Protein backbone atom coordinates (compact mmCIF):
# COMPACT_ATOMS: atom_id res chain seq x y z
CA UNK A 1 0.00 0.00 0.00
CA UNK A 2 0.76 3.52 -0.51
CA UNK A 3 0.73 3.44 3.78
CA UNK A 4 3.82 1.60 3.89
CA UNK A 5 5.92 4.11 1.41
CA UNK A 6 4.69 6.63 3.24
CA UNK A 7 6.28 5.10 6.21
CA UNK A 8 9.50 4.22 4.10
CA UNK A 9 9.57 8.19 3.35
CA UNK A 10 9.58 8.97 6.90
CA UNK A 11 11.78 6.94 7.89
CA UNK A 12 13.74 8.15 4.91
CA UNK A 13 13.35 11.99 6.38
CA UNK A 14 14.75 10.41 9.93
CA UNK A 15 17.62 9.18 9.08
CA UNK A 16 20.40 11.29 8.40
CA UNK A 17 23.43 9.01 9.17
CA UNK A 18 20.97 5.98 8.05
CA UNK A 19 22.25 3.70 10.48
CA UNK A 20 18.48 1.93 10.66
CA UNK A 21 17.82 3.50 14.19
CA UNK A 22 16.43 7.07 15.59
CA UNK A 23 17.74 8.18 18.97
CA UNK A 24 16.26 10.34 21.74
CA UNK A 25 18.02 13.40 19.94
CA UNK A 26 16.45 12.74 16.29
CA UNK A 27 13.24 11.96 18.10
CA UNK A 28 14.08 15.83 19.89
CA UNK A 29 14.91 16.84 16.09
CA UNK A 30 11.58 15.82 14.90
CA UNK A 31 9.18 16.85 17.71
CA UNK A 32 11.10 20.14 17.41
CA UNK A 33 9.86 20.01 13.57
CA UNK A 34 7.04 19.22 14.53
CA UNK A 35 6.65 22.25 16.56
CA UNK A 36 7.13 20.34 19.99
CA UNK A 37 9.35 21.49 22.53
CA UNK A 38 10.32 17.74 24.69
CA UNK A 39 11.98 17.52 27.61
CA UNK A 40 14.72 14.75 27.43
CA UNK A 41 12.71 13.42 30.31
CA UNK A 42 9.73 13.59 27.73
CA UNK A 43 11.94 11.88 25.11
CA UNK A 44 12.76 9.04 27.47
CA UNK A 45 9.33 8.53 27.95
CA UNK A 46 8.27 8.35 24.42
CA UNK A 47 10.83 5.68 23.65
CA UNK A 48 10.51 3.94 26.77
CA UNK A 49 6.68 3.29 26.41
CA UNK A 50 6.89 2.28 22.86
CA UNK A 51 10.36 0.63 23.44
CA UNK A 52 9.87 -3.34 22.62
CA UNK A 53 13.61 -3.88 22.21
CA UNK A 54 15.28 -0.92 24.83
CA UNK A 55 17.88 -0.05 22.04
CA UNK A 56 17.27 2.97 22.35
CA UNK A 57 16.00 3.09 18.56
CA UNK A 58 13.17 2.83 16.51
CA UNK A 59 13.52 -0.13 13.87
CA UNK A 60 10.47 -0.15 10.82
CA UNK A 61 8.31 -2.08 12.92
CA UNK A 62 8.28 0.07 15.86
CA UNK A 63 8.02 2.94 14.00
CA UNK A 64 4.61 1.23 12.53
CA UNK A 65 3.32 0.62 16.07
CA UNK A 66 3.82 4.00 17.34
CA UNK A 67 2.31 6.05 14.48
CA UNK A 68 -0.27 3.41 14.42
CA UNK A 69 -1.09 4.61 17.70
CA UNK A 70 -0.84 8.32 16.55
CA UNK A 71 -2.95 7.69 13.62
CA UNK A 72 -5.79 5.49 15.22
CA UNK A 73 -8.97 7.25 15.89
CA UNK A 74 -10.33 7.53 19.16
CA UNK A 75 -12.75 10.14 20.24
CA UNK A 76 -12.55 10.77 16.15
CA UNK A 77 -15.79 9.76 14.14
CA UNK A 78 -15.82 12.95 11.67
CA UNK A 79 -18.71 13.72 13.90
CA UNK A 80 -15.61 15.91 15.20
CA UNK A 81 -18.47 18.31 14.03
CA UNK A 82 -20.12 18.23 17.12
CA UNK A 83 -16.68 19.18 19.47
CA UNK A 84 -16.99 22.05 17.46
CA UNK A 85 -19.98 22.75 18.08
CA UNK A 86 -19.51 22.61 21.66
CA UNK A 87 -17.63 26.07 21.10
CA UNK A 88 -19.88 27.08 18.51
CA UNK A 89 -21.81 29.44 21.01
CA UNK A 90 -24.44 30.79 18.49
CA UNK A 91 -24.37 27.95 16.03
CA UNK A 92 -23.83 29.41 12.60
CA UNK A 93 -21.07 27.42 11.60
CA UNK A 94 -18.61 30.35 12.30
CA UNK A 95 -16.44 30.59 15.41
CA UNK A 96 -14.45 33.61 15.71
CA UNK A 97 -10.68 32.93 15.37
CA UNK A 98 -9.86 34.47 18.68
CA UNK A 99 -12.17 32.34 20.70
CA UNK A 100 -10.71 29.36 19.13
CA UNK A 101 -6.92 30.27 20.12
CA UNK A 102 -8.52 31.05 23.67
CA UNK A 103 -9.90 27.82 24.00
CA UNK A 104 -7.21 25.76 22.44
CA UNK A 105 -4.62 27.31 24.08
CA UNK A 106 -6.38 27.27 27.44
CA UNK A 107 -8.42 23.72 27.20
CA UNK A 108 -7.50 20.78 27.30
CA UNK A 109 -4.55 19.06 25.88
CA UNK A 110 -2.98 22.83 25.11
CA UNK A 111 -1.75 23.49 22.05
CA UNK A 112 1.50 25.54 21.09
CA UNK A 113 1.68 28.95 20.22
CA UNK A 114 3.69 27.63 17.29
CA UNK A 115 0.51 24.62 16.39
CA UNK A 116 -2.17 27.60 17.61
CA UNK A 117 -0.81 29.75 14.27
CA UNK A 118 -0.50 27.00 11.73
CA UNK A 119 -3.96 25.58 12.84
CA UNK A 120 -5.70 29.45 12.49
CA UNK A 121 -3.85 30.04 9.35
CA UNK A 122 -5.17 26.65 8.14
CA UNK A 123 -8.65 27.13 9.27
CA UNK A 124 -9.19 31.14 8.36
CA UNK A 125 -8.79 30.98 4.75
CA UNK A 126 -9.88 34.50 3.82
CA UNK A 127 -8.66 36.20 7.05
CA UNK A 128 -11.97 37.96 8.26
CA UNK A 129 -11.76 36.53 11.82
CA UNK A 130 -14.43 33.54 11.35
CA UNK A 131 -14.15 30.23 11.25
CA UNK A 132 -16.19 27.72 9.03
CA UNK A 133 -15.24 24.99 11.09
CA UNK A 134 -17.10 22.29 8.59
CA UNK A 135 -14.84 23.04 5.30
CA UNK A 136 -12.43 22.58 8.50
CA UNK A 137 -13.21 19.40 9.34
CA UNK A 138 -13.41 18.23 5.60
CA UNK A 139 -9.69 19.47 5.22
CA UNK A 140 -8.76 17.90 8.18
CA UNK A 141 -10.02 14.35 7.83
CA UNK A 142 -8.83 14.20 4.05
CA UNK B 1 -47.08 18.47 33.74
CA UNK B 2 -48.80 15.59 35.41
CA UNK B 3 -48.31 13.52 38.27
CA UNK B 4 -47.96 10.89 34.82
CA UNK B 5 -44.45 12.54 33.45
CA UNK B 6 -43.15 11.81 37.14
CA UNK B 7 -44.17 8.00 37.27
CA UNK B 8 -42.44 7.71 34.44
CA UNK B 9 -39.32 9.55 35.45
CA UNK B 10 -39.07 7.09 38.49
CA UNK B 11 -39.66 4.54 36.02
CA UNK B 12 -36.82 5.26 33.31
CA UNK B 13 -34.71 5.55 36.46
CA UNK B 14 -35.36 2.45 37.80
CA UNK B 15 -33.79 1.13 34.03
CA UNK B 16 -30.85 3.66 34.62
CA UNK B 17 -30.38 3.23 37.93
CA UNK B 18 -31.04 -1.11 39.00
CA UNK B 19 -29.28 -0.57 41.78
CA UNK B 20 -31.11 3.05 43.17
CA UNK B 21 -27.73 4.92 43.81
CA UNK B 22 -29.49 7.85 43.18
CA UNK B 23 -26.57 8.66 41.11
CA UNK B 24 -26.05 8.50 37.02
CA UNK B 25 -22.95 8.70 35.15
CA UNK B 26 -22.97 11.73 32.71
CA UNK B 27 -21.94 10.08 29.30
CA UNK B 28 -25.00 8.41 29.65
CA UNK B 29 -27.16 11.42 30.58
CA UNK B 30 -27.70 12.53 26.65
CA UNK B 31 -29.24 8.99 26.15
CA UNK B 32 -31.79 9.34 29.09
CA UNK B 33 -32.24 12.60 27.94
CA UNK B 34 -33.42 11.52 24.91
CA UNK B 35 -35.01 7.87 26.76
CA UNK B 36 -38.18 9.96 28.60
CA UNK B 37 -41.67 10.64 26.94
CA UNK B 38 -42.60 13.93 25.90
CA UNK B 39 -43.10 16.83 27.40
CA UNK B 40 -40.13 15.85 29.69
CA UNK B 41 -37.78 14.53 26.91
CA UNK B 42 -35.02 16.36 25.15
CA UNK B 43 -34.18 14.79 21.82
CA UNK B 44 -30.74 14.19 20.12
CA UNK B 45 -28.88 16.51 19.78
CA UNK B 46 -29.96 17.43 23.21
CA UNK B 47 -26.39 18.35 23.91
CA UNK B 48 -26.31 21.99 23.78
CA UNK B 49 -29.87 21.80 25.92
CA UNK B 50 -27.87 20.15 28.52
CA UNK B 51 -25.36 22.32 28.39
CA UNK B 52 -27.24 25.38 28.89
CA UNK B 53 -28.74 23.75 32.16
CA UNK B 54 -27.48 24.57 35.34
CA UNK B 55 -26.10 20.28 36.24
CA UNK B 56 -23.75 20.00 38.99
CA UNK B 57 -21.14 17.17 39.00
CA UNK B 58 -20.02 14.81 41.71
CA UNK B 59 -16.63 12.85 41.72
CA UNK B 60 -16.67 11.36 39.52
CA UNK B 61 -18.40 12.73 37.14
CA UNK B 62 -21.58 11.97 38.53
CA UNK B 63 -25.10 13.41 38.74
CA UNK B 64 -27.85 13.15 41.37
CA UNK B 65 -32.11 13.03 40.55
CA UNK B 66 -33.34 15.48 41.99
CA UNK B 67 -31.08 18.23 40.01
CA UNK B 68 -31.78 16.22 36.42
CA UNK B 69 -35.70 16.17 37.31
CA UNK B 70 -35.74 19.72 38.45
CA UNK B 71 -33.63 20.88 35.34
CA UNK B 72 -35.69 19.08 32.59
CA UNK B 73 -38.88 20.12 34.57
CA UNK B 74 -38.18 24.03 34.48
CA UNK B 75 -37.29 23.46 30.99
CA UNK B 76 -40.81 23.43 30.24
CA UNK B 77 -42.29 25.30 33.32
CA UNK B 78 -40.17 27.94 32.72
CA UNK B 79 -39.48 30.71 34.99
CA UNK B 80 -41.41 31.08 38.16
CA UNK B 81 -43.35 32.04 40.47
CA UNK B 82 -45.46 29.61 41.87
CA UNK B 83 -43.21 26.80 40.01
CA UNK B 84 -40.16 27.37 41.80
CA UNK B 85 -42.15 27.59 45.41
CA UNK B 86 -43.83 24.17 43.99
CA UNK B 87 -40.19 23.10 43.17
CA UNK B 88 -38.66 23.60 46.80
CA UNK B 89 -42.05 21.71 47.60
CA UNK B 90 -41.24 19.00 45.35
CA UNK B 91 -37.58 18.53 46.29
CA UNK B 92 -38.43 17.95 49.64
CA UNK B 93 -41.41 15.50 49.12
CA UNK B 94 -38.34 13.93 47.14
CA UNK B 95 -35.72 13.93 49.76
CA UNK B 96 -38.40 12.32 52.50
CA UNK B 97 -38.98 9.78 49.71
CA UNK B 98 -35.67 8.81 49.37
CA UNK B 99 -34.26 6.31 51.49
CA UNK B 100 -30.87 6.43 53.50
CA UNK B 101 -28.16 9.44 53.38
CA UNK B 102 -25.20 8.22 52.21
CA UNK B 103 -26.59 9.52 48.83
CA UNK B 104 -25.69 13.37 49.56
CA UNK B 105 -22.32 14.04 48.12
CA UNK B 106 -21.30 17.89 47.25
CA UNK B 107 -20.96 19.43 44.00
CA UNK B 108 -17.25 19.02 42.29
CA UNK B 109 -17.56 20.03 38.70
CA UNK B 110 -19.68 20.60 36.22
CA UNK B 111 -21.05 19.53 32.54
CA UNK B 112 -20.01 22.08 29.95
CA UNK B 113 -16.40 21.90 31.54
CA UNK B 114 -16.17 17.93 30.50
CA UNK B 115 -17.92 18.38 27.11
CA UNK B 116 -15.54 21.21 26.40
CA UNK B 117 -11.97 19.01 27.46
CA UNK B 118 -13.31 16.11 25.28
CA UNK B 119 -13.97 18.39 22.56
CA UNK B 120 -10.68 20.16 22.72
CA UNK B 121 -8.91 16.54 23.29
CA UNK B 122 -10.80 15.64 20.00
CA UNK B 123 -9.91 18.97 17.87
CA UNK B 124 -6.11 18.17 19.10
CA UNK B 125 -5.78 15.08 18.34
CA UNK B 126 -7.26 14.74 14.87
CA UNK B 127 -4.66 18.03 14.39
CA UNK B 128 -2.02 15.98 16.02
CA UNK B 129 -2.53 13.08 13.21
CA UNK B 130 -2.99 15.52 10.29
CA UNK B 131 0.54 17.16 11.00
CA UNK B 132 1.75 13.71 11.03
CA UNK B 133 0.34 13.17 7.64
CA UNK B 134 1.17 16.45 6.39
CA UNK B 135 5.30 15.81 7.65
CA UNK B 136 5.11 12.30 5.93
CA UNK B 137 3.95 14.11 3.09
CA UNK B 138 7.15 16.37 3.42
CA UNK B 139 8.99 13.03 2.82
CA UNK B 140 7.69 11.31 0.21
CA UNK B 141 9.17 14.44 -2.02
CA UNK B 142 11.94 13.51 -1.65
CA UNK C 1 -21.50 8.25 57.73
CA UNK C 2 -20.97 11.37 55.63
CA UNK C 3 -18.96 11.38 52.00
CA UNK C 4 -17.69 14.46 51.19
CA UNK C 5 -14.49 15.62 49.43
CA UNK C 6 -11.16 17.15 49.95
CA UNK C 7 -10.14 20.27 47.66
CA UNK C 8 -8.70 23.44 47.07
CA UNK C 9 -10.78 26.58 46.44
CA UNK C 10 -9.68 28.79 43.58
CA UNK C 11 -11.36 32.05 43.37
CA UNK C 12 -11.89 33.50 40.00
CA UNK C 13 -10.46 36.36 41.30
CA UNK C 14 -7.21 34.72 40.69
CA UNK C 15 -6.19 33.57 44.14
CA UNK C 16 -6.51 29.89 46.29
CA UNK C 17 -8.71 30.03 49.15
CA UNK C 18 -6.41 30.39 52.40
CA UNK C 19 -7.28 29.52 56.00
CA UNK C 20 -4.53 30.71 58.32
CA UNK C 21 -3.93 29.19 61.71
CA UNK C 22 -4.72 32.91 63.12
CA UNK C 23 -8.83 32.76 61.44
CA UNK C 24 -7.43 34.81 58.69
CA UNK C 25 -8.81 34.11 55.52
CA UNK C 26 -8.01 35.46 52.44
CA UNK C 27 -6.47 34.53 48.31
CA UNK C 28 -3.19 33.78 47.86
CA UNK C 29 -1.16 33.05 44.72
CA UNK C 30 0.80 30.41 46.23
CA UNK C 31 -0.02 26.75 45.38
CA UNK C 32 1.35 25.02 48.43
CA UNK C 33 -0.41 27.01 50.85
CA UNK C 34 -1.37 24.02 52.64
CA UNK C 35 -3.48 26.25 54.39
CA UNK C 36 -5.23 26.74 50.72
CA UNK C 37 -6.90 22.87 51.56
CA UNK C 38 -10.19 22.45 52.30
CA UNK C 39 -12.87 20.02 53.68
CA UNK C 40 -16.11 19.98 52.06
CA UNK C 41 -19.12 17.77 53.96
CA UNK C 42 -22.41 17.64 52.14
CA UNK C 43 -24.37 18.39 55.54
CA UNK C 44 -27.72 18.18 53.36
CA UNK C 45 -28.79 18.20 50.09
CA UNK C 46 -26.63 20.50 48.50
CA UNK C 47 -25.40 22.30 51.69
CA UNK C 48 -22.21 22.14 52.64
CA UNK C 49 -19.76 22.55 55.42
CA UNK C 50 -16.02 23.54 54.81
CA UNK C 51 -13.22 23.62 57.06
CA UNK C 52 -9.87 24.54 56.69
CA UNK C 53 -7.74 21.64 57.05
CA UNK C 54 -4.41 22.75 58.74
CA UNK C 55 -5.94 24.79 61.71
CA UNK C 56 -9.27 22.19 61.69
CA UNK C 57 -11.43 25.37 62.25
CA UNK C 58 -14.89 25.37 60.00
CA UNK C 59 -15.50 28.12 57.93
CA UNK C 60 -18.38 29.64 59.71
CA UNK C 61 -20.87 32.89 58.81
CA UNK C 62 -21.81 34.37 62.08
CA UNK C 63 -24.79 37.12 62.52
CA UNK C 64 -22.98 40.17 60.73
CA UNK C 65 -21.87 37.90 57.42
CA UNK C 66 -18.44 37.55 58.12
CA UNK C 67 -16.61 34.38 57.49
CA UNK C 68 -15.00 34.38 60.90
CA UNK C 69 -13.21 31.42 61.71
CA UNK C 70 -15.19 28.80 64.44
CA UNK C 71 -14.12 25.75 65.99
CA UNK C 72 -17.46 24.32 67.15
CA UNK C 73 -20.50 23.38 64.40
CA UNK C 74 -23.39 25.91 64.46
CA UNK C 75 -25.81 25.75 61.43
CA UNK C 76 -24.30 29.28 60.85
CA UNK C 77 -21.67 27.20 59.32
CA UNK C 78 -24.28 25.82 56.72
CA UNK C 79 -23.92 26.68 52.56
CA UNK C 80 -26.53 26.41 49.95
CA UNK C 81 -24.10 25.22 47.36
CA UNK C 82 -25.29 26.19 43.82
CA UNK C 83 -23.88 26.55 40.11
CA UNK C 84 -23.87 29.67 37.98
CA UNK C 85 -24.52 29.77 34.11
CA UNK C 86 -23.38 26.24 34.48
CA UNK C 87 -19.71 27.00 34.93
CA UNK C 88 -19.10 28.36 37.97
CA UNK C 89 -19.79 27.18 41.97
CA UNK C 90 -20.88 29.95 44.42
CA UNK C 91 -21.58 28.68 48.37
CA UNK C 92 -24.43 31.11 49.43
CA UNK C 93 -25.72 31.22 52.98
CA UNK C 94 -28.43 29.92 54.92
CA UNK C 95 -29.35 32.83 56.86
CA UNK C 96 -28.82 35.33 54.89
CA UNK C 97 -30.44 37.31 52.42
CA UNK C 98 -31.10 40.86 51.06
CA UNK C 99 -34.52 40.36 53.36
CA UNK C 100 -36.71 42.54 50.90
CA UNK C 101 -35.34 41.56 47.64
CA UNK C 102 -34.01 38.24 48.79
CA UNK C 103 -30.71 38.39 47.11
CA UNK C 104 -28.77 35.74 48.86
CA UNK C 105 -25.15 36.89 50.68
CA UNK C 106 -21.94 34.60 49.32
CA UNK C 107 -18.69 33.81 49.76
CA UNK C 108 -16.80 36.25 48.07
CA UNK C 109 -13.10 37.98 47.44
CA UNK C 110 -12.59 41.18 45.50
CA UNK C 111 -10.03 41.99 43.01
CA UNK C 112 -6.84 41.66 45.69
CA UNK C 113 -7.69 38.53 47.28
CA UNK C 114 -8.90 39.95 50.43
CA UNK C 115 -12.39 38.75 51.74
CA UNK C 116 -15.70 40.78 51.24
CA UNK C 117 -18.52 41.15 53.17
CA UNK C 118 -21.27 39.02 52.62
CA UNK C 119 -24.25 41.63 51.34
CA UNK C 120 -21.46 43.15 48.58
CA UNK C 121 -20.64 39.92 47.06
CA UNK C 122 -23.27 39.46 44.24
CA UNK C 123 -24.21 36.35 42.71
CA UNK C 124 -23.41 37.25 39.03
CA UNK C 125 -20.13 39.02 40.20
CA UNK C 126 -16.67 37.29 39.99
CA UNK C 127 -16.64 37.68 43.74
CA UNK C 128 -18.62 35.00 44.56
CA UNK C 129 -17.31 32.74 41.86
CA UNK C 130 -15.09 29.89 42.58
CA UNK C 131 -13.69 26.90 40.95
CA UNK C 132 -12.96 23.48 43.15
CA UNK C 133 -9.62 21.79 42.23
CA UNK C 134 -10.48 18.33 43.90
CA UNK C 135 -7.66 16.24 45.34
CA UNK C 136 -9.42 12.88 47.04
CA UNK C 137 -13.18 11.68 48.17
CA UNK C 138 -13.19 11.12 51.71
CA UNK C 139 -15.92 9.46 54.41
CA UNK C 140 -16.81 12.15 57.66
CA UNK C 141 -18.75 11.61 60.72
CA1 LIG D 1 19.95 7.68 13.33
CA1 LIG E 1 14.34 -1.06 18.59
CA1 LIG F 1 -20.17 31.29 16.55
CA1 LIG G 1 -12.52 33.51 7.79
Amino acid sequence: EEQIAEFKEAFSLFDKDGDGTITTKELGTVMRSLGQNPTEAELQDMINEVDADGNGTIDFPEFLTMMARKMKDTDSEEEIREAFRVFDKDGNGYISAAELRHVMTNLGEKLTDEEVDEMIREADIDGDGQVNYEEFVQMMTA
Amino acid sequence: LSEDDFDMFYEIWEKFDPEATQFIEYSVLSDFADALSEPLRIAKPNQISLINMDLPMVSGDRIHCMDILFAFTKRVLGESGEMDALKIQMEEKFMAANPSKISYEPITTTLRRKHEEVSAMVIQRAFRRHLLQRSLKHASFL
Amino acid sequence: QLKGIVTRLFSQQGYFLQMHPDGTIDGTKDENSDYTLFNLIPVGLRVVAIQGVKASLYVAMNGEGYLYSSDVFTPECKFKESVFENYYVIYSSTLYRQQESGRAWFLGLNKEGQIMKGNRVKKTKPSSHFVPKPIEVCMYR
